[PDB]
């Protein structure tokens, strides 16, 4: 999940 | 705000956010190709995500629940969409065209590509436009996750009523496109409800290829691609 | 010939088609009452289903194939709407109403409970009417399982097309439904579309219930009810 | 499936 909230901010 | 957009200031818009084209770079070997093309294709999906009007009005926290729930559904019907004009093929990237025995090499992924090529002759018969295709990947990503935000929250509560309004506004659009098609008032109804039923099958055909991807990571034929596991691992 | 009746018969004959109420009679004792409550519906449902204008008209094979592709999403259909005025509640049978904790009894339940309240209140909120419901619960049997029907012969394909006519007439009698209910030409694209979409969120529920009921049937705490074994198989 | 075809029948 966190490469994926990084990619959205 | 989304809510404002035109039929037909909705439709370019969409057009325009449309992802690049990528190209791909035994049953270890097939599963390899598909999961690194989907991963790659992951990254692109996030920034088209964002251009979706109404997405970015969103929570941080919604944005990831609906893309969570349905990158493969996407990344599916966007399969189905190439491999219209290629009877009996899947066209997965420009290099990389695939016969229904090429799914052959994975044990039960037959299965699925047949439902796959099915869904293609579908839209193919359909006659399904780019205009309209844009539409149901645009309700796909915003539909499918909805009913599983949390109802526990005012907030949440009004995000579920926002992702409503602005589904309703692609509901219009479709309908847009199609009166100018040309075609009657019936037959708008009916072409439309043709396609959200069509969308059911690939919500089946997702979840079938998810439990396909789940097993087959069980018997460590998945390479670690990062993205991809971490949208695997969400559901 | 389904393809004559008016949106009144078509109604009309779906209303009168509905099965008859049937009462219920730790983790496995949950499974026990469920499995058990399915079971019997099962039972109906085929009675049911040969009612549906159109579904007599297809050959055995497919008659079969329907029921075994659409058969949880129909009862979990009739469930969320049977639960329609019991916020908070799910009315399995008139001596069964579950509130969400009920779920906990069995690992993994919850989850689809909490889908199935979310689907029920937006239900609810959507104000469906049972005229509109009994059209929905047909259009799930016609529609889930026609792209799964072989594509390698022409009786087949003729098999598909019939039924794709059929399902457009159910999409011109929730036009007329909505119509005669006063709602714009807009207002009836929307809801007709919300609808659908919903069909959509349905086919994910019974896709997560039967992969639940598999694994529990793996643990060995699901009763040989032989009927719905059979459908469990199916899939 | 037998139980389904017979009750279908
Ligand atoms: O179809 C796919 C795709 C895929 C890849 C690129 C696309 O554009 C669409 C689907 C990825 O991983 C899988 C993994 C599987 O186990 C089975 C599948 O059918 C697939
Ligand atoms: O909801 C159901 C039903 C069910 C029973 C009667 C109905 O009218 C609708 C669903 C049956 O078996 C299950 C079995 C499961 O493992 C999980 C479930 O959620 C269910």
């Amino acid at each position: 999940h966190k490469i994926l909230h990084r990619l959205l901010q | 705000l989304a809510l404002s957009l035109t039929a037909d200031q909705m439709v370019s818009a969409l057009l325009d956010a449309e992802p690049p084209i990528l190209y791909s770079e035994s049953e270890a070997s097939m599963m390899g190709l598909l999961t690194n093309l989907a991963d790659r294709e992951l990254v692109h999906m996030i920034n088209w995500a964002k251009r979706v009007p109404g997405f970015v009005d969103l929570t941080l926290h919604d944005q990831v629940h609906l893309l969570e729930c349905a990158w493969l559904e996407i990344l599916m019907i966007g399969l189905v969409w190439r491999s219209m004009e290629h009877p009996v093929k899947l066209l997965f990237a420009p290099n990389l065209l695939l016969d229904r025995n090429q799914g052959k090499c994975v044990e039960g992924m037959v299965e699925i590509f047949d439902m796959l090529l099915a869904t293609s002759s579908r839209f193919r018969m359909m006659n399904l436009q780019g205009e309209e295709f844009v539409c149901l990947k645009s309700i796909i990503l915003l539909n499918s996750g909805v009913y599983t935000f949390l109802s526990s929250t005012l907030k949440s509560l009004e995000e579920k009523d926002h992702i409503h309004r602005v589904l309703d506004k692609i509901t219009d659009t479709l309908i847009h496109l199609m009166a100018k098609a040309g075609l009657t008032l019936q037959q708008q109804h009916q072409r439309l409800a043709q396609l959200l039923l069509i969308l059911s099958h690939i919500r089946h055909m997702s979840n079938k290829g998810m439990e396909h991807l789940y097993s087959m990571k069980c018997k460590n034929v998945v390479p670690l691609y990062d993205l991809l596991l971490e949208m695997l691992d969400a559901h």
